[PDB]
RNA sequence: AACGAGGAAUUCCUAGUAAGCGCAAGUCAUCAGCUUGCGUUGAUUACGUCCCUGCCCUUCACAC
């Protein structure tokens, strides 16, 4: 089972690799629920992530 | 009561090269493998003929066996999972030159003629049959995933990692899914070689093994395995 | 932006830390701009999440 | 090194 | 209940095919395929896979290079076809492009009796990876939905141009094939195969 | 808006012409008796109609459909639409 | 005199000029029926603004395109753009203006480019 | 082997079938679905294909002790499939069912 | 499967020209190679003379 | 004999752009071992970030 957020947030001045982008989603699911992700390609606000884990949280990734 | 096959003259399996990525497969990639060429003539650096103009280079003269390399290709090549046609290997060398041996290539028994060879290879890009019908040894370009087949798994032999048996191994994995073993042919060093490429590292026996050793002890597994024979 | 970045599970973290920092009327006083504008940014920015909690614990800490 | 939040979130 | 919006039979005195007025009814991809059944079966790659406005032929001259995230909005045939010419000797030939996808919507109804452009949108969703690596090592980070359509879009192409580079099958056959084995889900497409492998390592370095 | 007239019918049938042209438009066909009462409201969206057979139309004039039909006790002789607040009245038979 | 319109589409260098008068529904481009443009593949597309509105709005007039310069998907898309701007103006001038309210609405909606001119200007950057 | 072509465009394949080693007689489409087709061999084995899926059989059926030249279809019973060898027996197969063996 | 023998030459030198079947075909290419440098240079020569 | 789309390294590139195709002219320097124009067809990917690498800048209300 993969859960699905979108996006509320693009976070900015994190410090994070080139080309990644650190971003704040809102679990469909429960819309209460939050969490702190790292996104590959391009991301805006509103778009829907597929978490294969929805444990994990995100780390600064240099 | 299934009836034969309509014809049963033995037929050539196919020789199985880059292009085909769906045929199952065992391949073997000699990581590390130290070739390089020099004039004084060229030839392949050596750590016993040539040590004085290693230091002139500054390398250092352990790291400087394309034995070992020989030694692997002989036992690969030779070995029946070769002949029949399940098998092929590729070399990255320690500069960073990816070579794709044909399983039909029969490089020479004697080093002398092998170094030879090499200084052909690296220089000319290729090497050509007698015949001049085949490629057969064929300087490709890096990385080595784009060559090797679509869907495969790959390990690499580690005196640390826990002591498996290539017989098990080999049966658990999938029957579409091919294996690589990332062999280093390097004398001494650090099991880093191919991290990058490879998901897990395994081991073979308790006891260290040699690369031309290692290498024919996966073969014998993967023949029982699919009793190649 | 710092205060963005943090996860939820640190703001819990941060009330905790404005709950005990309260006892000590000294350290209040001295920093009370500061610990205003932080507060007030955290519960601002994450009060969806913040109101859905059932936690009676966290309901006290904010009395 | 870290930056501002992370330095707040190992505090 | 009735509403009756033209009280003359309509003969031109310029002869029109009889399909062209059945299009006159409704606007189809090559005047044989709808869009009206078709839809997305993933949420998140709503929004970016574009299925909603009809279109007769692929060939649109939109101009969705110029902000950050129009081709969203491009229609999906037309990205299929405009990432079908590649290599260089194909560069710059659209009509070429469209007369294959063309092809290869035909092949595909033909197989399957499934509307092919449904088809095509499954195989887009299936082989999208869902989740990749970034070089530290690797560590595991998610994909956003306009890469997802990127990538699938990108590897359905590619394995069809390889599959079919030096054998006897042609690009159209091939692709019908790609896109068929996609939207199946089958570990014979290419691009289902490199997904998975994708995932798989993102998984390992999780 | 000035651009629409709607004439309605003894036989039952509404036709639409446009002022500008005279050319008829469109035709809607839902009473059959005599329609005595037609109006639409200020945002020509919703039309109305009423009949000497009792029943009251409600339609979707920009899409052409039927939002509704309404049965009334008695025949309906008049109609009168307020645009400013969406009422009408019909004067009934009874 | 009967009513008559003309118009202009343009596309890189091809031209078009549309002659819309009253008429029978006789649509010919360069002297021929419109079912003979070319290349067929993009035959669809000079179709795309009559099958938007319906073939009945053409029934009562003629339109005459003639096209020269560019090659032949800009010339397919200069034939598309005078037939709508043609039809447009035809119903300002001589049918009511709801109905090209209407027209401009349809063209609108589906591709712009049918009626305002898609020119690839330089843009420094 | 065995070769699907469109009607009318010989010079496209639409697909190519290996059915087996042995000589391919009989190859008909079966009437009442269209993606499943049907081949006989002197395999003795009569395999039922699908178009989507051309590297294995959907079904194979069995238990003809001689040459399958014949392959007939049951109007209005789909899933009956009748084969006659030169046995001299005509067997009739369930495909709703496992198959392989003749009701 | 099939096996073949790799062709090399011993002792390779690359800068040195491949060898060739034909004795007077290396020749005449040989005299065609010496040919275009010295015209190569003369011509240079002249042009900086004249300069 | 040579060759079947070209190794390691290295360089360039963001929309009518990369790439393909042809047609003209030869404009006091340059160019024909070619140069410059003109039209035709026309994309993939990014349009974010200062994580790495370089260059650079800093130390009249209200609110801060």
């Amino acid at each position: 089972p993969v859960t699905l957020a979108k996006v509320i947030k693009v976070l900015g001045r994190t410090g994070s690799r080139g080309g990644v982008t650190q971003v704040r989603v809102e679990f469909l699911e429960d819309t209460s629920r939050t969490i702190v992700r790292n996104v590959k390609g391009p991301v805006r606000e509103n778009d829907i992530l597929v978490l294969m884990e929805s444990e994990r949280e995100a780390r600064r990734l240099r | 009561q299934k009836a034969l096959p309509a014809s049963l003259v033995p037929q050539a399996p196919p020789v199985l090269t880059s292009k085909d990525k769906i045929t199952k497969r065992m391949i073997v990639v000699l990581a590390m493998a130290s070739l390089e060429t020099h004039k004084i003539k060229y030839v392949l650096l050596n750590c016993d003929d040539h040590q004085g103009l290693l230091k002139k280079m500054g390398r250092d003269i352990s790291e400087a066996r394309p034995d070992i390399t020989h030694q692997c290709l002989l036992t690969l090549l030779d070995s029946p999972i070769n002949k029949a046609g399940k098998l092929q290997v590729y070399i990255q060398t320690s500069r960073g030159i990816l070579i794709e041996v044909n399983p039909t290539v029969r490089i020479p028994r004697t080093f002398k003629r092998f170094s030879g060879l090499m200084v052909q290879l690296l220089h000319k890009l290729s090497i050509r049959s007698v015949n001049s019908e085949e490629k057969l040894l064929k300087v490709i370009k890096n990385p080595i995933t784009d060559h090797l087949p679509t869907k495969c798994r790959k390990v690499t032999l580690s005196f640390d990692a826990p002591v498996i048996r290539v017989q098990d191994y080999i049966e658990k994995l999938d029957d579409d899914e091919s294996i690589c073993v990332f062999v280093g042919a390097m004398a001494r060093g650090k099991d880093n070689f191919a991290d990058e490429y490879v998901d897990e590292k395994v081991g073979l026996s308790n006891y260290p093994l040699s690369a031309s050793v290692a290498c024919s002890k996966f073969c014998h597994g993967a023949e029982d395995a699919w009793n190649i024979l | 932006d710092a205060l963005m970045v943090m996860p939820f599970s640190y703001v819990l973290k941060f009330l905790k830390f404005i709950d005990t920092v309260m006892q000590n009327k000294t350290l209040l006083h001295s920093h009370l701009p500061l610990i205003c504008k932080n507060l007030f940014f955290i519960i601002k920015f994450n009060h969806k999440e913040l109101v859905s909690q059932k936690n009676e614990e966290l309901k006290l800490q904010i009395n | 090194s870290l930056k501002a939040g992370e330095r707040l979130m190992e505090a | 209940f009735e509403v009756v919006e033209e009280f003359t039979p309509v003969v031109l005195a310029t002869p029109i095919p009889e399909e062209v007025q059945q299009a006159q009814t409704e606007i189809k991809l090559f005047n044989k395929w709808s869009f009206e059944e078709v839809e997305v079966k993933d949420a998140s790659l709503v929004d970016y896979v574009q299925v909603r406005q009809p279109i007769f032929v692929a060939h649109t001259a939109g101009r969705y290079a110029n902000k950050r995230f129009r081709k969203a909005q491009c229609p999906i045939i037309e990205r299929l076809t405009n990432s079908l010419m590649m290599n260089g000797r194909n560069n710059g030939k659209k009509l070429k492009a469209v007369r294959i996808i063309k092809h290869t919507l035909d092949i595909i109804n033909v197989l399957t009796d499934q509307n092919p452009i449904q088809v095509v949108v499954d195989a887009i969703t299936n082989t999208g990876p869902r989740e990749d690596t970034t070089r530290v090592r690797r560590q595991a980070v998610d994909v956003s939905p306009l890469r997802r359509v990127n990538q699938a879009i990108a590897l359905l192409t590619i394995g069809a141009r390889e599959a079919a580079f030096r054998n006897i099958k042609t690009i159209a056959e091939t692709l019908a094939e790609e896109l068929i084995n996609a939207a199946k889900g089958s570990s014979t497409s290419y691009a289902i195969k490199k997904k998975d492998e994708l995932e798989r390592v993102a998984k390992s370095n999780r | 808006c000035g651009n629409f007239g709607f004439i309605g019918s003894s036989n039952g049938s509404i036709t639409i012409y446009n002022m500008q042209s005279g050319i008829l438009r469109k035709k809607y066909k839902l009473h059959k008796r005599a329609v005595t009462g037609i109006s639409l409201d200020g945002m020509n969206r919703k039309m109305v109609s009423c009949g000497l057979d009792g029943i009251v139309g409600f339609y979707d004039f920009n899409k052409s459909t039927l939002l509704g039909k309404l049965k009334l006790d008695a025949p309906i002789t008049a109609m009168v639409y307020h645009r400013s607040s969406d009422l009408f009245a019909l004067a009934l038979d009874d | 005199a009967v009513p008559s319109v003309q118009t202009f589409g343009k596309k890189k260098s091809a031209t078009a000029v549309a002659h819309v008068k009253a008429g029978k529904g006789l649509i010919k481009v360069n002297g021929s029926p419109i079912t003979l443009v070319e290349p067929e593949i993009l035959r669809f597309k000079v179709y795309e603004p009559l099958l938007l509105v319906g073939l009945d709005k053409f029934s009562n007039i003629d339109i005459r395109v003639r096209v020269t310069g560019g090659g032949h998907v800009s010339q397919v898309y200069a034939i598309r753009q005078a037939i709508a701007k043609g039809l447009v103006a035809y119903h300002q001038k001589y049918v009511d203006e709801q109905s090209k309210n209407e027209l401009k609405k349809a063209f609108t909606s589906y591709d712009r480019t049918l009626l305002i001119a898609d020119s690839r200007r330089p843009e420094p950057k | 082997l065995v070769s699907v072509y469109d009607s009318y465009n010989p010079r496209t394949i639409l697909l190519s079938i290996n059915a087996s080693t042995h000589p391919t007689h009989v190859t008909k489409f079966h009437t009442q679905d269209n993606k499943i087709l049907a081949t006989a061999s002197d395999d003795r084995v009569t395999r039922l294909w699908d178009i989507s899926n051309a590297y294995e059989p959907q079904l194979e059926l069995t238990g003809a002790t001689d040459y399958v030249r014949t392959l007939s279809f049951i109007p209005a019973a789909p899933h009956l499939v009748a084969t006659g060898s030169y046995d001299g027996l005509i067997r009739l197969y369930d495909t709703r069912s496992s198959g392989s063996t003749p009701i | 499967i099939p096996t073949h023998a790799p062709k090399y030459e011993e002792n390779f030198n690359p800068d040195k020209k491949s060898y060739d079947p034909d004795r007077t075909r290396s020749e005449i290419n040989k005299m065609k190679a010496q040919l275009k440098k010295e015209r190569k240079f003369t011509m240079k020569e002249i042009r900086k003379d004249a300069k």
